[PDB]
DNA sequence: AATGGTAGGGGAGGG
DNA sequence: CCCTCCCCTAC
């Protein structure tokens, strides 16, 4: 059910990874993927790194993404329940 | 029942008997020997794609 | 051991989440099958209850094809979503909803396909559209039901109750009364057990669903078997008026300086600056009362909880201390579309 | 109990060609036979536990059109057209599908009156009846006659969103998981079958009772070859609907043909519910609660809208556009034509046991 | 193959 | 800066 595979989700990307590697491993509809996101290249798309927690534990080299993380899953949902006080933790991000 | 009928459990054991073999298992799992046909697209989706007649 | 502990874990599953005994009785309640209560939509549930109600008093019911619906009216009304203030409330913050508003307000105002008229404007007797079906009037219709017809917000006339009850007001009060004795019996019992309540919660979560897909019965404008788009749009635009009614009189009062600073479809958030937490649960239940006292018989307002320390961050998207009672002492942590509940 | 009982479980149809227990001619061709003729196979078990497998026969899926005619019938005039719609119809569609009279798709068509509910209607309202044979092709047939692919003119088609199983139980008063109360039945020849022991294994002293009090080895059991078993079950029977007691049980309220509420001639309206309010009732009784009631309350509703005055203007010109020229103002006891010889023609639930089987 | 509607927000990717 | 697609929630 997407338009394309540009179109795809980063979980989508992961299952279609698993099933390339193994037929058998097609997920249900509406089946939740679980994956990461582990350190890369500067500009490399969020879809691209999208490691899986199978291949994430066995990595030898591989690390999670601290600064993507840190900024876009913490720093936005912070930052709208606090701008409405009058402060940004974004700048208590910036000082540590 | 089972966790997850269509890959596994029953699933597994109608595909084995319908590809290698070539046993028709739904039939006798079902509560009457005759009249039992399509495929159910949302079923297997939604819920239950496998049917089986009085069950 | 591994598949042994596998498939009883599974069945203890099915056995704890009362999976089987609770689609038992939906299908008794309803009157379709097992299957149909999960494999089936609404609009199977929906059909069942109505059917069997209009086969009593010999009612033959329309039956519209695909282009028939696809050539219908658009739905034109809309809900209510006030555009919140976005604060922080350290003052105690009351919310107020209505409690089943639409089948509500579908029983008290006598919405249904057997009680209408017609649009109020472009009835001209020969030919007259409204829904899914085109149909002619009597000679002296309007004139002899001149008194006992009531006029929809949309402009849409119904016959008033003391004559043609609707069957949809029917089936609808049957269910809101189980669903009102479900609420009332889940709360006289407190922390006596604890699974009870849950099954009792899941029992009226489930009939709350069931009258709101018999109101969305109607509005079915894709994938609908029998909607009409002129009944939904009075259900919807009466309801924004209810809404529109209760945040007037609740802000013209001058015994209270509360103003609505937010508000659902039928929810309603007063800001109370500095009343301590204990006026706040009697003003409130005079509000609801007032406001209760002041619409048609079915609708009522309910109390709801208090959210002394609250955020209001954007629509349908808020967080804060809930407190249900005054009898309460430790606040429950609500939340709403925010972070922490996706 | 002194009935037959079997939970409705799972239910499912299927066609067959006809017997004597099920019909075989209909009232518009009494002159053609039926090709088949449905039956819906109903899997339940009895109280005592046993698995049971259920025939019936005679329900045929119908639906309902305008009616062409007048309402000023010699009631045989009716029968004609009916006969003629009949004929054009099952030559309609056997044309579609790709004199004579073989009675393949549709079993029969019949005039009863009704009250459309899309609308405020309150005259009665004649409707052709059309029985069909396949509850498959309902959809087809509906969707035949609605773009005009059968009659000149398209007709507005009534009752067909309703699956034949649930407009059965719904004719039937039938609820899911729910008893199905039938006064005698008919039993296949083996009674208690033998896939390995089941009849040796399943044997117990209710079964039986029940057996012994409802079942005769000389009237019941039907004939191994005319009627064998096709059941993975430990009992199968046939029954009519006749045998069926949990009709007979609903109420039927004729007040829509005029305005009797509004001239004052003559709550549970939902059968199901009662059964939910006595088990809630009950299970809180266990707790030692109090008994259960709401306390109503006073309301000073005087509820004009932001358009009101617009609308009420608007309803008086469409009032003065749609009344008669000067005249008799209306009234509520003149408003319908009495004598109209309705009494003829037969409301829908009593249009139901017509064409039934009716076995010695 | 079957499906009840309404509104709202946020993030990734591409212009 | 703006648009589209996708995910998920609140009524
Ligand atoms: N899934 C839903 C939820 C809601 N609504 C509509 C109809 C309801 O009348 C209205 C308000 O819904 P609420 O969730 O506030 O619930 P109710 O007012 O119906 O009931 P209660 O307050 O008892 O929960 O929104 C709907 O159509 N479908
Ligand atoms: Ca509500």
């Amino acid at each position: 059910a997407y338009k394309s595979e540009k179109t795809a989700p980063a979980g989508a990307v992961v299952v279609k990874r698993r099933i390339n590697e193994d037929h058998r491993a097609e997920p249900q509809y509406k089946e939740r993927i679980p994956y990461l996101v582990v350190k890369g290249k500067q500009g490399q798309l969020l879809r691209e790194r999208c490691v899986s927690p199978e291949e994430f534990l066995e990595g030898e080299n591989l690390e999670l993404d601290s600064e993507y993380y840190i900024n876009k899953i913490l720093i936005p949902p912070l930052d709208r329940l606090f701008n409405l006080i009058g402060i940004n933790v974004g700048n208590w991000a910036q000082e540590i | 029942s089972g966790f997850e009928i269509h890959n596994f459990s029953w699933g597994y054991i109608i595909e084995r008997c319908q590809k290698i073999h070539q046993f028709d298992i739904v039939r006798e799992l079902a509560r009457v020997k005759c009249q039992i046909k399509l495929s159910d697209t949302w079923g297997y989706a939604h819920s239950s794609g496998i049917m089986i007649t009085g069950r | 051991n591994y598949w042994l502990s596998r498939a009883q874990i599974n069945i203890q599953l099915l056995r704890k989440q009362d999976y089987i005994a609770r689609n038992i009785e939906q299908a008794r309640l309803i009157g379709i099958d097992f299957h149909s209560v999960y494999y089936r939509g609404s609009q199977f549930k929906v059909e069942s209850f109505l059917i069997r109600i209009c086969k009593s008093e010999s009612f033959i019911l329309l039956s519209p094809g695909k282009k028939d619906v696809r050539k219908q009216k658009a739905l034109e009304c809309v809900p209510l979503v006030m555009e919140p203030e976005s604060a922080f409330y350290k003052s105690p913050l009351i919310v107020l909803d209505f409690q089943s508003l639409y089948p509500s307000i579908m029983i008290g105002y006598n919405y249904c396909y057997s009680t209408m008229i017609g649009r109020v404007r472009e009835i001209n007797l020969t030919e007259n559209n409204l829904g899914v079906s085109k149909f002619s009037l009597p000679r002296n219709i309007l004139a002899l039901l001149k008194n006992d017809v009531t006029i929809a917000p949309n402009g849409v006339v119904y016959a008033k109750t003391s004559v043609r009850k609707s069957t949809l007001s029917k089936m609808l009060t049957d269910i809101l009364d189980v669903r009102v004795m479900i609420k009332k019996t889940m709360n006289e019992i407190g922390d006596d057990n604890t699974t009870l309540k849950r099954l009792l919660n899941n029992k009226q979560l489930a009939l709350k669903l069931l009258a709101n897909v018999t109101y969305g019965y109607t509005s079915a404008s894709f994938s609908g078997r029998m909607p009409c788009s002129d009944l939904a749009d009075s259900i919807v635009q009466t309801g924004r008026e209810t809404l529109e009614k209760a945040i007037d009189i609740i802000e013209k009062d001058e015994t209270w300086n509360a103003k609505v600073v937010y508000g659902d479809t039928d929810s309603l958030f007063v800001y109370l600056p500095g009343k301590t937490a204990i006026e706040a649960f009697s003003i409130g239940h005079a509000m609801a009362e007032r406001v209760t006292q002041n619409n048609p018989k079915p609708i009522f307002l309910k109390f709801e909880k208090v959210y002394h320390p609250s955020i209001l961050i954007s629509k349908k998207r808020y967080v804060g201390f809930s407190y249900e009672s005054p009898s309460q002492t430790l606040p429950i942590f609500d939340a709403k579309g925010i972070e922490t509940v996706r | 109990s002194d009935y037959f009982r079997i939970q409705l479980n799972n239910q499912d149809y299927y066609m067959s060609k006809p017997t004597f227990l099920d019909p075989s001619h209909g009232e518009s061709l009494p002159l053609n036979q039926f090709s088949q003729v449905p039956n819906i196979r109903v899997f339940g078990a009895l109280p005592t536990g046993h698995q049971v497998l259920c025939h019936v026969h005679g329900i045929l899926p119908y639906m309902f059109i305008k009616y062409d005619g007048q309402i000023t019938d010699t009631s045989t005039l009716r029968h004609q057209r009916c006969a003629q719609v009949h004929k054009t119809l099952e030559v309609k569609i056997r044309a579609s599908f790709k004199k004579l009279g073989n009675l393949n798709f549709v079993a029969d068509v019949s005039v009863v009156k009704g009250i459309p509910f899309y609308g405020y209607h309150v005259g009665w309202n004649l409707f052709y009846k059309i029985s069909l044979l396949n509850p498959s092709c309902l959809s087809r047939i509906s969707e035949l006659i609605r773009d005009g692919k059968i009659f000149g003119k398209k007709f507005e088609i009534y009752e067909s969103h309703i699956p034949y199983l649930l407009q059965w139980t719904a004719d039937f008063n039938l609820f899911g998981c729910s008893w199905i109360n039938v006064d005698r039945c008919y039993f296949r020849s083996p009674v208690l079958n033998s896939i390995l022991d089941i009849d040796k294994l399943t044997i117990n002293d209710d079964l039986q009772l029940l057996l012994d009090r409802f079942c005769d080895f000389k009237c019941n059991v039907l004939s191994r070859r005319d009627f064998p078993r096709v059941g993975n079950g430990l009992i199968e029977i046939d029954i009519l609907p006749q045998f069926i007691k949990n009709r007979e049980k609903l109420q039927h309220r004729d007040i829509h043909h005029d305005f009797l509420e509004k001239l004052g001639d003559i709550k549970p309206y939902v059968s199901s519910a009662r059964d939910m309010i006595n088990e809630l009732t009950m299970q809180r009784e266990e707790l030692s609660l109090k008994e259960y009631k709401e306390p109503p309350e006073t309301k000073r509703h005087v509820h004009q809208w932001q358009s009101s005055g617009e609308f009420e203007a608007f309803y008086k010109k469409a009032q003065h556009k749609t009344s008669t020229f000067d005249g008799q103002i209306p009234n509520f006891e003149n408003f319908i034509d009495k004598n109209q010889k309705f009494s003829a023609i037969n409301t829908p639930y009593e249009a139901l046991p017509q064409l039934w089987p009716r076995l010695p």
